[PDB]
């Protein structure tokens, strides 16, 4: 007997163990692909990030934005070019990359978090030398960078005070030249720097499948040697290789867990953190 | 022309302000003040007090003679809890008013 | 794929989580919520939830029924005058042992195993509450709250602990006094400048027409509450509860809630839902 | 009916309060204030230092009183607040038209 | 004999003080105060932000003066405290019956 | 022994160093100072100097010319209504990309390589500046400063970082707005309770006679500034600059400077010299 | 068994220890307390005791007799104009060397070896005291306290050090001035908002009838003290001491004590006993009419 | 329309200001720098400059000549065993009064009026320096540094004060001892883990050939310095100075400088110029 309607409450109460498990922990999310393209997914990502902060965790958003860049390159008469995964980026292209990622996309994210009620602060690597860039090993592709160093001093106090850093993947040379860095690898390095509990890559895939020709042979949990074996067996292929490499490289530096998850589904973040639903593969440095 | 000082419970500020603005009252100052106004004890942050000074707010407005009675009613209604410590209102004469940026004057009573 | 959407019931909670971020909530835990196992477990889970989610719950409690049981075991007969327990020297000793020793540690213990970090006090610990004798005379060592000193518990609150406070407090000379738990809860709330005081009660809240259940008044202010008392609409043991709310609100507590502790998860229902589990009384309205 | 404002040395609050309560004075407010009053080319000592024209921490004490009570209340304040050193303060007397208790509505 | 209360912008204290001392004004108190003077259609700027009806930090300056001195003291305050921007403040003039110096007992009930 | 000296000059700077120890200085960096390479390099060196010597520089900037160049590259036409840029949805997107993305990071980058530690924001970062639509209508997404929240930048200032702030800020609902950089600089100054607001300008300062370029007024106060406006002595695009100074001074900024950004090391010349590179406007 | 109801005494001190917990006490150390070895040792032990027990002692001192000895060794003849030392350029140099160099470091040194942690300043250190010329002209570089800045010693006090302050302070242009140590002690007390100013003196306190001990007045207030001066009951070199107490009390120091430094452990006797080693002057104004 | 373009010079000082930001510099002030009025005024100006510009100067001093003058006024004859002052009970009293009371307060006083905030200690204050008797017997109360405790001064340094330390320190039992000011400076430097120890000296530095004015060795390391001693190229009163530098470097002080205090602004010349005012000895 006898009143009331929603029990949001029982579900709320059931979230306790998960809330308890990651209290105060740092979570670095690489936001891109479909989660960034489609409006519904994008709104949910912003709501989940705000949720995480509000509930006592420390979300960090890292992003790039290939499609958005392509659109602007088109508007200026430049034709998009790629060399095995990485964007071929000349002086002219680099200017646009910078303007799009730092100026437009970054402030779209900060802006949305702000109106959802979080307090977001947008950086690129060059702000406070958060990320120092060096040229990527791959020659002949212009100003594509590798992360030479990360200095988290600029964002740590902000994190302690409850702000949500939103970090674009562009970073300056030690001489001031901007470089285009792959956002996954920036996310992994920030995670390593922050000694993060989780690195989460929002991805256009279901995770890692053991058999591609068998939709949900989804591998829930892998460790490093196991991941290596999958690469060597070609089970992990194409554009999944750099993603796995990025996870391994981050885990080896002490990040507790790396998640390659399906950003194509609404609320992917909350689904990963607070559910046992199979939205992706966790890769760990342990067991 | 009259000055109205109202000593009030700090949490009541916003409610009293809203009542006054709605009654057409335009200018207003608050200051922090400690007080006691003792009939037989007052509660404050959980404790009982008899003769000690307790944190209150002093709200000051200047008003036309004709506005006095309804402004008082408005303050009393907005600031009352019925518990000891509700505060007091004082009415005193004001001869002249000058806006600093325009130099514009005023003389009523 | 996937089965639970706990997730979107989670996402919908956001505005409520945002609304009370960092805010202090003083809950008076008693009655059925304390008697039945079902409700007791939920109360502990709710308190732990509030802390975990960034709010600052404070539990205040008494335990009339548990006292009665012990008095019976020692050959003392329970006695009451107008709501308050007639407590002589002998009775007071038992009251103290039950409330401070047994009931308090049951609450602390349970929060601890639920994964919170509770610390149990009574008024005499760090002079949290200084007692004076209650105005009603001829009822023995029944107390009124003479002063509250929150210095002992706020650093603990800042650090995320859950204070659990029993309603017993010492005289300035060391004599224990039995204080009504509602009134202790109200005064702690006032001291902490709390966002909410919430009384877990054995009633639906305040009914406008006691003969009709649907008449539950969701929101009241002070003069309105006074008007209900004067009209006899609020009566019996609801009067001291309303008085305690008013007294607390007047000292700057933002809102007081008289809610139905007989229903599982009453706390979460109040904080995070628009369900009618009780009456909110505010110092500002209507 | 009169308002009495007394600017006084902060440490004197308790002594002045005690004098006033004993004189039957019931309601009272204090606020923190900074002031300077001195002459004639003569300095006030504050926290060990000499000052001429700068604002020094004082207390403003306000009471409302019956016309007949004014003179003895002044005497009472002067005697309680005086040290004889520069910086002792000032008392101002001004008219009050009306008094209202907020909880009762009682005019005076 | 009159009391003059001037609500002013905090940074203006020193300039107003200097103007008053030079006008021969001897005693003076300041207190911290919050205020709003809300001319409708018009917001006040304070530490960068726009405000309509909220209380903003100001200073309350109080002097007691001879009836004859009132007009020139007002002029002096107005000239020293004015910026021309909304939020400049207000001056109030009210009667004072009597003045007593605490250390000497010297009472001023001017004529 | 002994070549340059170099030390006497250094020793003579002491009283100026002493005077602004720990003080906050908000510099609006624009016009020629931003266009020409020599001036640009000197501005960055001066900002780094101020920090390094214990002051707290804050750089605020826009970048009209560089916006124009990009608008051109995308087939959009530059358009202005009485000083303010007419900025539609499409234009706003480019304004944002140029100012926040390109110009801001050019400044941050250069300070970094000069040896300072710069951090670049726009109004929307941490809600540093909340925008509202400008009173002037039919000019699109031109903003006014609705509120400033300095909480995000002052701990950074405490720690010795140089905030570099672009004049773009979001609406309460997330819509970007284009705000005039002088007015942003004025409001940041007011929020920070800054010692100085300095506008780097393409003029000598305020002249008493426009035909007589030696007629520079070194110091003005508010009423004086108002009279010059009313007499037409201050005119054209100098009016909004003076208004911005007055508005800032009234909120408690100690001094505002309209100085000649066309001259190398304008900043140091103002702070550490008695050279006439501009007009100081004060609240007294 | 004992011999050990040393405890009973220790336990009885409790209320006094409670009363002044954390409070600041400025002691002007001079006269016989400074001359005789037994008294000197006890003063240093009492100061160390106060700190160790949670209070905050500050020692202020001069040293007229010491100065005289050095003036003599350099062929200079001691000279006084009604209380204050006539101090020319030459004399000033010696005053500085004696008070700051010799006497101050004797005090600091002894506290250190008794187990406290003393730090010695003069007014010029950190501009603790800024001097201005005394109103009395024709007496050379005698100073008055122009300002006190306690920022330099506050943190040291917070950290449990015992500042030892000599009464010499520089002009705003750098010239040293010789200030009376009582008046320096009174102004430091005011600056620190001290609980007590204590003057170690060569008198029993203030006697009601000077040609008869012990008409010792235990407690006085301001108007009462003024009355005693006007009646000549307080006379000679007691006047400036009382003036210094009044001046300090009016600035908010809770109590001033003129006590007998001629008796061993004068300090503890005052703080922890009800023994009559002096007169307490308090800031009230009750005198009847 | 410029004039005293002190500004290029000021801008050029940037790299130096950057290089020693926040670093601690312990300066032993003595000799001609202390005797002549012009040099003295410049020393005080340079110390105040260093603090004001973000560094942490510490001044350590003795004052042999000043002591001699006073000993003369009291009928005591000055006496020296090789380098060190023979100081009996009587002499020690005067040494203390001069160094602690007169000289120390002259320095503190002058810094104060130049606009710094100086605080004067001797070793006995806060047990900054605990003395033990020097190894050399029969010379009375000459001390060596037994221990340094920097706890008393480092909060003061953190707050921007300039400690001025005289070289007198007490025994563990309270007896004053006279310590050589170079060695006290070196030990303070070691305690503070100082960036530099600078000795103001009455020599051009270390000459590679005492009779070649431009033979000034600009930079030495430890073994090199040792080699110069063993070859007699460093001799007389330069030996203890070099020893004191070596002793200090071995404890972790980055660089020790023996410089020419006879030249105005020696300090600034060393820190902010590449002029040859002395020899730097490093631990590298
Ligand atoms: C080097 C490189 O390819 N950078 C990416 C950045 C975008 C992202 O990582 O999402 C690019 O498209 O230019
Ligand atoms: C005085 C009094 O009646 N105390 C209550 C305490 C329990 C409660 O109120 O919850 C009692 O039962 O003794
Ligand atoms: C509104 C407006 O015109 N903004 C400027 C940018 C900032 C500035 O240059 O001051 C513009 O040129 O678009
Ligand atoms: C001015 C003056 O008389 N100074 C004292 C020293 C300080 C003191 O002992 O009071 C003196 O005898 O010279
Ligand atoms: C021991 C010794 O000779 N001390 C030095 C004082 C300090 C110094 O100047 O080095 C002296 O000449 O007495
Ligand atoms: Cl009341
Ligand atoms: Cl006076
Ligand atoms: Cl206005
Ligand atoms: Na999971
Ligand atoms: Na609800
Ligand atoms: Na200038
Ligand atoms: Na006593
Ligand atoms: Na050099």
């Amino acid at each position: 007997i006898e009143a009331g309607a929603a029990d949001r409450v029982r579900i709320l109460s059931e979230a306790l163990p998960y809330l308890q498990q990651f209290a105060g922990r740092t979570v670095v999310v690489k936001y891109g692909g479909a989660a960034m393209k489609q409006e519904e997914l994008k709104e949910a990502v912003m709501r989940d990030i705000v949720f995480l902060a509000c509930v006592g965790m420390r979300p960090v958003v890292v992003h790039g934005g290939g499609p958005e860049i392509n659109a602007w390159l088109g508007r200026v008469g430049i034709e998009p070019q790629f060399h095995n995964g990485l964007r071929v980026t000349d002086a002219d292209t680099m200017e646009v990359v910078e303007m799009v990622l730092v100026g437009r996309v970054n402030k779209d994210i900060v802006s949305r978090i702000n109106t959802t009620g979080g307090r977001a602060v947008g950086f690129c690597g060059t702000d406070g030398r958060l990320v120092l860039a060096r040229p990527h090993d791959q020659e002949g592709i212009g100003f594509v960078g590798e992360v030479n160093s990360v200095n988290s001093e600029v964002i740590e106090p902000l994190l302690e005070r409850g702000y949500i850093p939103v970090i674009s993947s562009v970073a300056a040379d030690e001489n001031g030249q901007s470089f285009n860095i792959n956002a996954d690898t920036v996310a992994g390095e920030i995670a390593a720097a922050l000694n993060a509990e989780k690195l989460i890559l929002l991805t256009d895939t279901r995770g890692i499948l053991e058999d591609p020709k068998r939709p949900e042979s989804l591998i829930p949990r892998l460790n490093i040697p196991q991941s290596r074996e999958l690469i060597a067996q070609g089970i992990v292929g194409g554009g999944m290789i750099p993603k796995v490499d990025c996870c391994i490289r981050s885990l080896a530096q002490g990040v507790r867990a790396a998640h390659i998850i399906d950003g194509r589904i609404p609320h992917a973040l909350l689904l990963e953190i607070f559910t046992d639903a199979g939205i992706g593969t966790m890769i760990v440095g342990s067991g | 022309m009259k000055k109205i000082e109202a000593i009030i419970r700090p949490f009541k500020l916003d409610e009293v302000k809203i009542a006054l603005v709605n009654a057409g009252i335009v200018g207003m100052t608050v200051s922090e003040v400690r007080g006691f106004g003792r009939q037989k004890t007052e509660r404050y942050r959980g404790s009982e007090y008899t003769v000690e000074f307790l944190q209150k707010l002093k709200l000051e407005i200047v008003v036309e003679d004709a506005q006095v009675d309804t402004v008082i009613d408005k303050i009393v209604a907005a600031a009352r809890t019925g518990e000891i410590g509700d505060g007091k209102i004082f009415v005193s004469p004001v001869d002249q008013t000058i806006r600093i940026r325009t130099g514009e004057k005023n003389a009523d009573a």
